[PDB]
Parts: structure tokens; C-alpha cells; sequence
């Protein structure tokens, strides 16, 4: 599954990358 | 600069619907016209097979 | 082929060499560090053999070769065997001959200077080459992975160095060298597949192994919890296909031999492990470059391939970790590859194009040079 | 002649059976070997096929 | 496969959730 | 027999000229086999692997 | 084969005879594929009976025999031997070769020298080395018609081959050494 | 006929059973590892004659048995036939039945775990033996000849083991299992007589060069040097008197078997020889270890009581190794057998008796229970 | 000589053993 190891990196990048936003969006306070 | 990035995504996007279409539709149509073609010449090559094992036979009554 | 005189790059390790040239963003072409020679006295007459064969010949011929690695725990033992690994790396596939080009080779910050120094002498007294550099392993897994700060963990075959760097600054007195290394992962490896009933003592057997390992090996986001099921039931046994048409299943063994590297006892190791390793190095650097080193966990070399290392890493460092801070592992796709890279990237750079050493500082100086210019 | 021809006529039969042993086991190899030829690609290409759309999320 | 469609739907969605979380938020803070 | 032996010759040498290229059909074709096997099972496990692995995503 | 031509009735001691029962073997017997099958019907029937013409004009005819003879060659029981057989040997060789080696062997199974000639022993002997070796693995039989007179062959190819001029022990080299000297010279 | 409840201590090899009661000071008994059956067939009637044969009685009616070992370099494989070997043992050896009395059975650290699971199995199902416990060869053998710390050196007819220990601890780590044997000697030694004109393939041909061995080889210190007069003169001959009535003579082929030890290349194998194992298992070890085991390397099992042994390897040993320090072998007249003693000691030790899997425990747990139990 | 079995381990094992400690006597400095 070559489009998935791909696409796997991309949405795990993608969605680790904006929950860290999530966090600091709040977390700054 | 952030254009060579949005061109890189472009081509690569463009690139990847035209991939994820002649990458399946290469092979299947490669693929399904060699089984289909190589589906008869395996029969053919098999019914070519029977006749000459048959046509042993007969000359060896013969 | 050329048509630039651009510095050839090689990473060799005690395991393999990747090699391809400055300005490329990934090797040409990869060979095994070894050389192999007959064990076996000759019968016929006229099937040509060779004194001993190199790379990728020397496993293709290995039924009857004893396989030797001219480099051990990041240092080069046996020059001869890398002088015939270099001329065919060099030149039988790159096709270039260093005669015309500069070299890099590479090592790590804490390597001994005595490899260096054969490393640059050998380049210019037999291949000629015009110009040496010898690269820090670390510099170059920065580089490829985009950044100036960060823990390099290059956990190869041979040594792991575990090197801070921070705004591109070494931080040496934060080293935490360590001789735990993927060789003596297989070694581990070898001696519980005898367990299981399959012996491997010779060179083909001990290649078998490093190739199991290579294919069935991981070591697992928690250790205790996937052995307690897979020493436990055939439902985590996966089964390799041995050369001679037999097959190995293997089990909790699986894990168990990557397991080293966090668990280093296994193979009479005093160490509590690669995460402490890492660790220890953000723990003595300055509290204001922790915050950094600690979003900055970079994985470079082998091992960085098995999976549920990218995790575990990221999850025992946080268990090591103070709370609050976010602790973050380095670890794309493009994992470990990263000091080939980054032996193109600063070959490449203009910035470095001064430090180079040409073939007339070093003929003047001697080898001992490249404990001067290079770092 | 009379043991030659025995002997070739033995070897007659035994290499033609040979020959139809060989062509049988051949098509029999090939024919159940085409099955394979014929579906372990095609299952294999219609598995590729599909993974180009079963990734298509 | 289930497990591909599902999590990268799933991760997916983690990415569109914690992008609008941290514009939120961040608003908020 | 001389007449009926080199008709059996030809038969025998026919036809080991014959099992000849079929032995070679033979070794190809299990080759051929191989691969369709090795191709199959290397695709099959490579999913059941990569699926296995990779299922986050 | 003379000590069961002697159970049907023909014995076999002399040199005329020993040089007989030598010419039945090399005409008459065979492996085949299947002992016991070949033998249930051998021992049941004429029908695979085969005469042979003695030098004075009598005959012989020969059945199970045929057959039981060689089949020492896979149950070496039969002359008091205490041995699995050629095949067991034959596998031994390549099986006792280090694991990176065994596919190759495997896949070169040669035969040579007398006993190569009894029908059905080439593919005999692959399918009871297959029935010995992993599965997967592809065993093969290399038997061409040449079988037998290829020591004599690769004799000429040696002996004339240029890269193997330096092998032979000259008569100087002889005579210092003494005759002990092909001990150390040849291989 | 034993008047207390005393282990029973048994060492079932490939070669010898060694057997006797924990207490003693020595095995009572010894034979080969034998079941023999009949390759002919029986022609008078009201002969008695038995299906197979055991032990003395193998080797009695040998003239027209095959002879087979069912444990192959250290593993049980034929369990059967070692049912029949322990029976015999036990019943008509040493008069005791292991339903009355706890046994002890041994093998070396890197001995398959099928071998440990099956002993104790049959043990406890068709023997009906009240406890069981495997033990460690390496421990036994180090018990027998009064050391905490050292490098057992177990060269007999199955396998060479190679471990050192350090204060009653394992170091695994720098173990080197070797497939180089005496059971490899034995075959050898055929082969270089049918050099001679005495050919050996059959059982009995291998029982006699068994014997050829046992009584006429040697090593010698310098290989090269007894190989240069034995090659030369009839003076280093040494006759054997076939059970036949035929007369062998045996020149340098009474050492060039045994020094296979030391050459393994002699037999195809890729080995450096028995004095390098023993060096790199102490040279893999610290330094504050190697210093106590290379003035300790232990010798246990056959072929070490062959004339040169212990010099010879205690010389290569020394080469191998650095000066100030010194080297020894500890190579005690109980040799061959001591591994049996070094069981009657840890047998009878107070602090062994918690360390017996009972006949409880075995059935909840099944067999595999001996790989938790034992160590 | 099963009278010179054990009195040469005896006598090598003791003369190594003085020997050893002569070195060592000495060495020790």
C-alpha cells in the first residue's frame, strides 16, 4: 500500500501538526 | 518562491490523477489484453496439443 | 560521466556503504561493507575466482566465502578491504574515478582521529584524490532533516553516538557514546533462534539472520505487553523463508532481539537503554536549549526502520520527560537516510567549499591535516 | 539390427512416452499453471487495481 | 481494507477538527 | 530393421529432441511457476503485511 | 543378479557365465519409478518378461529380476549392505554443503559413469532426492546421452586445456619427489 | 536397592550415558548411547532375538545390528529409543527405578529448548519420577572442578560449548557454540584411513575407528612438527588390532584427526579452532572479568585428555592474549566424566532442593514448564 | 605410570603454582 504509506505520513503529519495547533491555540491561553 | 511550492504541487497533483489513472489503466489494459491474449493461446496452444498427441497416436497405429 | 568536479559522498558503516555524488539528495547505488574470500581449496582448473571478492560479489559468492566486515564500531580496522570496497564504489558503479573528483567520508564526533587520518591518507596516496573532507554523521542527519537543532541518534550497526546539537553548536559534555549497536542486535538474535532450534554458526547462517531481522524484526510500542501475548500463542508468530527452501518460525524472538536496544542486558550490556541514552544528552545541556532538544529527537542510521521505533521513542522520552513540555521525535519516511543526504548537502554547500582539503595542504602537512581542517 | 531396432523401438516408445508423458505433464503443468499464470496475476492485479481505489478515501 | 478507510477518514477528521480547534482558540486567546 | 531403425532412431531421436525442448518447456515453465507463485505470494503477504502494519491510515 | 538367476533355476559362477550375467544386466535391467508396483505386476505376469540369448544359443527369460537387481542401488539391503542408498547419499552431499550452497547443488544433480544407462534412473533419482529435499526447492537431474563417457571427455578438456599446463608433474619433478609427488601436484 | 530417596544423576549425551546417585563421587556405570536393531533376516526358529537392543547389548550383537544414537550433538531426538536407553540405565544398572527418587539430567546453555522440555516429559510420564531438573553442563562442569569463574571448555563427542562464567554468573553474551566435535573426529578418522587403504563406512568400521580413536590419538604441542617426523618415519607409528584379527598401522593420521580441534577446516568447517573460542569468549567479557577467566579456561568432556590438549591450547590461548597476565587450563584427571560429577554436586547441594519441578507442577503445567523452573 | 599420573599433576600443578607466585612475588613490585 504505497499510497497509503504516503498518505498515512501525510495525514499523520497533517493531523498531528494541527492538533499541536489545537493545543497551543488554547493552551496559550 | 511559495509558487515553485504551489507548482510543485500542481504538476505533482496533476501528475498523481494521471498516475493513479495509467498506473491502473496501463496494467489493466496491458494486463487484461495479454490474459485475454495469452488465455487463448494457452487454449489454443492446448487444443494444438490434444491434436498432435491424436495425431501421434494415429501414426503409430499406422 | 560528469561533467563537474563535484565531491563524491559514501557513508561507510560496519554494516553498508551508501554511496552517490554532491549535489544528489539520495545515493547512487549501496554495497555491503565486505569482503569475501574462499574457505574451500580448488578442484578444477579454469572457473576463474578471484583472491577475494567485494560488495555485493562477496555475498552473490558467499556459499563458500568467509565474510569479513573491514569496519567495526564506526572505525575502519582493515584499509586493504576498504581500498577494493572504494574503487568499486567509486568507480565500478558510480563511474567515477576520485582521481578528478573530491571525497567525503564520514564519522562520528567522538571517532577516533586515527580513522580520520586513514580515511583522508587513503583518499589521496591511492585514489589521488584532489581534495578530502571527513564529515560529522550528526552535521549531516541535521541537514538532510532540516534542522540545526536536535539529538542525533545514528544507532547503526557499529556504535550509537547520541550527539546535542543546538543552533548548530556541539554540545559535547552531553555525549552519551554507547557500544550497543544493531550488530549485536543479530548476534542476539543468532543465539535465541538456536533456542528455537535453529543453530546458525557460519557465515551464510549468520547472514540468514541479519536477513530475518531485516524482514520479521520490530521493536514494538510496548515490549512486555506484545511478548506476554506472543510467548504466549502462534497468532504473533511470523515464518522467513531460509535459502534452502526450509522455514523458521519465530515468536516473541521477533521483538525481542530489537528489545535490546531498550533493554541492553540481553546481551550483557551495562546500559538502561537508547531512550536514557538520548535523554541523559537533552538532560545535560543548558534548561534553554532542553526545549528545543526535547521537540528535536532525530533519527539517523539503522534500527530507525523497525517498527514502533518512531513511537516508542517519541513515548519513552516523554515517560522520561517533565510534563507540559511536548516532546517530539524527527522521524519522516526519509528516516535514517538522512546522513547520506547530508553528506551531499554540505559537500554542496558554498559555504563549505573552503573547507575542503586540497592535495597540496595535505601532501605538505601529511593525514594528520584533517585533525586540523576538518572540525 | 534386430536388438538395435528393439532397443530404438524400445526407446521409440519410451522417449515418444516421454514426449507425450512430457507434453501431458507439460499441459498439465501449464494448463493448471495458467490457472495460476491466469488468476494469481489477475487476483494480484485486481488486488492492485483495487488498492489504487481502496486507498481513494 | 477497513482499517485504511476508517483511520484515514478518522485521522483525517482528527486534522479538520484540531485545524478548526487552534482557529478557534486561538481566537479565543 | 535397418529401415524400421532409423524410423525408430528418428522416433527415439525425434522425440528425445522433443522431451528435450519439453524438459527446457518444463524448466521454464516451472520457472514461469515460480514466478507466478513468488510474484503472488509476495504481493499477497506484502498486503496482508502492509495492511496488517498499516492501519492507521 | 547371478544369485537370483540361480533361484530361477540358472546358476551363474564361472567366467563365462560371470561375463554373461554382466551383458544381462547391461541389457535387461531397469529402475523405473515405482519398486513395488513394478514388482507386483513382474512377479504376477509374463508380460514383463524379457528373453535373453545365452552364447550357446539357449536361453534365459528374466522377470522381477530385472529390476530387483538394480533396485539395490535404492535398498542396498539386498547385497547385505548397510546403506539407505544413492539417493540418501546423494542427498547427503548436497545437504551436508553449507545452506548457500545446497540450492545449487539441488538444482545440479549430475550423473555419471556406469548405472546412469538403467531406463528410468535420471528421473528415479530426482524424484527420490524431491521426496528427500524441502519443498519449493527444485531438484534437478543433469543425464545426457553423453552419460558415462563423460570422465573420458572432461578428461580431454583438462588435460588439453591451456590454463592446466602447469599441472602436469614432469619427469624431473618425478624423480626428485618420487611418485608420492601427484599427492601434492594434482589437486 | 538404595536406602534413601537420592537423585538420580544421569548425563545421556551423543556418545556416553554417564550414570550414578547424587552423593557419590563418580558415575557407577557408563555405556554408549545406543539402541541397536537387526538388518537380517532370522532363519532358525526358537531363537529368542530381540526387536532392538540397549546399551552393552547393542554393541554384544552388533556383528548384525545398525547401530543408531538417539541424541544428535547435544539433543534427544529419538525419545523412544532413549526410553529404552534410561530403562536399562536405571533397572539393570544401577537398581534404582525413578519412580522412588527426584533425577537430574544435563545439557549445554545453548542447547534447543526441545531437548529440556522432552527429557522432562518422559521422565515424568512413562518413568513416573517424582521431581526433575536441567541442569546446565556448563554448571556441572565447573562444580566438578571447583570454580565459580571460568570458561567451560566441554569438548565431547557432541558439541563444544565454549561459555564463561564469572562468580557463579552467566556472561551469554560471549558464548561460542562450536560445531566441532568427537563425533566428528570419529568420521574424520575414517576418512584419512581409507587414505590408507583401510576403508570405514559401515556401524561397525565406525565402532572400530571409535576405538582407533579413543586409544591411539593425540594432538601434540607443535602440529607441524610431529606432522613432519610422522610423515616421515615409522618411528611415530602406532599399530591397532582389529576385532577381525586385522592389523591397521597409523601414522600422522593419530594426530591430524584430533588436531581438527585446532584446524576445523580439516572437516569443511569455518572455524578458527577451539583456542580462539575460548579467547574470544574471555576477550568479549570486561576487564575486570578476563583477568580471572583466562587464568581459569576449564576443560570437561573427551578429547580433552588427549596428550597436548591442555598445552596446546593453553599456548594458542597465551599467543592470542597479552602479556603480564597470566594463562592457564585446569584440565583435572576426572575429565570425560566430571560434567556427571559436577550433577552428583549440585544433586546433592541444600540450596539445589528448592530448584526440583515436582510431579504436581509438571501436570498443571505440562512439560514446557522445565524453561521457567530450571533457569 | 599411574603413580606419575597424579605426581605430575601434582608437581606441574604445584611448581606452576610456586612459579606463579615467584612472578608475582617479585612483580608486584
Amino acid at each position: 500500500m504505497d499510497a497509503i504509506k504516503k498518505k498515512m505520513q501525510m495525514l499523520k503529519l497533517d493531523k498531528e501538526n494541527a492538533l499541536d495547533r489545537a493545543e497551543q491555540a488554547e493552551a496559550d491561553k | 518562491f511559495d509558487d515553485i511550492h504551489r507548482k510543485r504541487m500542481e504538476k505533482d497533483l496533476n501528475e498523481l490523477q494521471a498516475l493513479i489513472e495509467a498506473h491502473f489503466e496501463n496494467r489493466k489494459k496491458e494486463e487484461e489484453e495479454l490474459v485475454s491474449l495469452k488465455d487463448r493461446i494457452e487454449r489454443r496452444r492446448a487444443e494444438r496439443a490434444e491434436q498432435q498427441r491424436i495425431r501421434n497416436e494415429r501414426e503409430k497405429e499406422r | 560521466d560528469e561533467d563537474e568536479t563535484t565531491a563524491l559522498v559514501c557513508d561507510n558503516g560496519s554494516g553498508l556503504v551508501k554511496a552517490g555524488f554532491a549535489g544528489d539528495d539520495a545515493p547512487r547505488a549501496v554495497f555491503p561493507s565486505i569482503v569475501g574470500r574462499p574457505r574451500h581449496q580448488g578442484v578444477m582448473v579454469g572457473m576463474g575466482q578471484k583472491d577475494s571478492y567485494v560488495g555485493d560479489e562477496a555475498q552473490s559468492k558467499r556459499g563458500i566465502l568467509t565474510l569479513k566486515y573491514p569496519i567495526e564500531h564506526g572505525i575502519i580496522t582493515n584499509w586493504d578491504d576498504m581500498e577494493k570496497i572504494w574503487h568499486h564504489t567509486f568507480y565500478n558503479e558510480l563511474r567515477v574515478a576520485p582521481e578528478e573528483h573530491p571525497t567525503l567520508l564520514t564519522e562520528a564526533p567522538l571517532n577516533p582521529k586515527a580513522n580520520r587520518e586513514k580515511m583522508t591518507q587513503i583518499m589521496f596516496e591511492t585514489f589521488n584524490v584532489p581534495a578530502m573532507y571527513v564529515a560529522i554523521q550528526a552535521v549531516l542527519s541535521l541537514y538532510a532533516s532540516g534542522r540545526t537543532t536536535g539529538i542525533v541518534l545514528d544507532s547503526g550497526d557499529g556504535v550509537t553516538h547520541n550527539v546535542p546539537i543546538y543552533e548548530g553548536y556541539a554540545l559535547p559534555h552531553a555525549i552519551m557514546r554507547l557500544d550497543l549497536a544493531g550488530r549485536d542486535l543479530t548476534d542476539y538474535l543468532m543465539k535465541i533462534l538456536t533456542e528455537r532450534g535453529y543453530s546458525f554458526v557460519t557465515t551464510a547462517e549468520r547472514e540468514i539472520v541479519r536477513d530475518i531481522k531485516e524482514k520479521l524484526c520490530y521493536v514494538a510500542l510496548d515490549f512486555e505487553n506484545e511478548m506476554a501475548t506472543a510467548a504466549s500463542s502462534s497468532s504473533l508468530e511470523k515464518s522467513y523463508e531460509l535459502p534452502d527452501g526450509q522455514v523458521i518460525t519465530i515468536g516473541n524472538e521477533r521483538f525481542r532481539c530489537p528489545e535490546t536496544l531498550f533493554q541492553p542486558s540481553f546481551i550483557g550490556m551495562e546500559s538502561a537503554g537508547i531512550h536514557e541514552t538520548t535523554y541523559n544528552s537533552i538532560m545535560k545541556c543548558d534548561i534553554d536549549i532542553r526545549k528545543d532538544l526535547y521537540a528535536n529527537n532525530v533519527m539517523s542510521g539503522g534500527t530507525t526502520m523497525y517498527p514502533g521505533i518512531a513511537d516508542r521513542m517519541q513515548k519513552e522520552i516523554t515517560a522520561l520527560a517533565p510534563s507540559t513540555m511536548k516532546i517530539k521525535i524527527i522521524a519522516p519516511p526519509e528516516r535514517k537516510y538522512s546522513v547520506w543526504i547530508g553528506g551531499s548537502i554540505l559537500a554542496s554547500l558554498s559555504t563549505f567549499q573552503q573547507m575542503w582539503i586540497t592535495k597540496q595542504e595535505y601532501d605538505e602537512a601529511g593525514p594528520s591535516i584533517v585533525h586540523r581542517k576538518c572540525f | 539390427l534386430s536388438d538395435k531396432l528393439k532397443e530404438a523401438e524400445t526407446r521409440a516408445e519410451f522417449a515418444e512416452r516421454s514426449v507425450t508423458k512430457l507434453e501431458k505433464s507439460i499441459d498439465d503443468l501449464e494448463d493448471e499453471l495458467y490457472a495460476q499464470k491466469l488468476k494469481y496475476k489477475a487476483i494480484s492485479e485486481e488486488l492492485d487495481h483495487a488498492l489504487n481505489d481502496m486507498t481513494s478515501i
